């Protein structure tokens, strides 16, 4: 469909723009505003699990495991 | 909560219950199905003559 970004259209045929991909808030149907561009991946309240993975601060040191490599439920981060 | 059938976080919803102070009905406020009128606060500051 026709669009003003002309970026990324995704297959719900809304142009993912440069941003837009990188924006956090995934817009269409394809997990594809969250691909393939630089983004700061933890912002001030979010939490650096060890393997690089990014994950909401608060899950640290909750007694109850969240991201991949365990990180923000290892004893060694409590 | 493990979710059944599920694939895509924005296949899911939640949200806490709170309701400390009512809320402003606002434009940027979604309104609950309750809708109706939970209280009324008074305008401060009215208006009157003076010279
Ligand atoms: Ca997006
Ligand atoms: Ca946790």
């Amino acid at each position: 469909a026709k669009c003003e970004p002309s970026q990324f259209q995704c297959t719900n045929g809304r142009c993912i723009t440069l941003l837009w991909k990188c924006d956090g808030d995934e817009d269409c149907v394809d997990g594809s505003d969250e691909k393939n561009c630089v983004k700061k991946t933890c912002a001030e309240s979010d939490f650096v699990c060890n393997n690089g993975q990014c994950v909401p601060s608060r899950w640290k040191c909750d007694g109850d495991p969240d991201c991949e490599d365990g990180s923000d439920e290892s004893p060694e981060q409590c | 909560t493990k979710m059944n059938g599920c694939t895509k976080a924005r296949q899911c919803i939640a949200y806490k219950l709170d309701q400390t102070k009512w809320v402003f009905n606002s434009p940027d406020l979604i309104r609950h199905t309750d809708h109706s009128v939970q209280g009324k606060l008074h305008i401060p500051f009215r208006l009157t003559p003076t010279v």
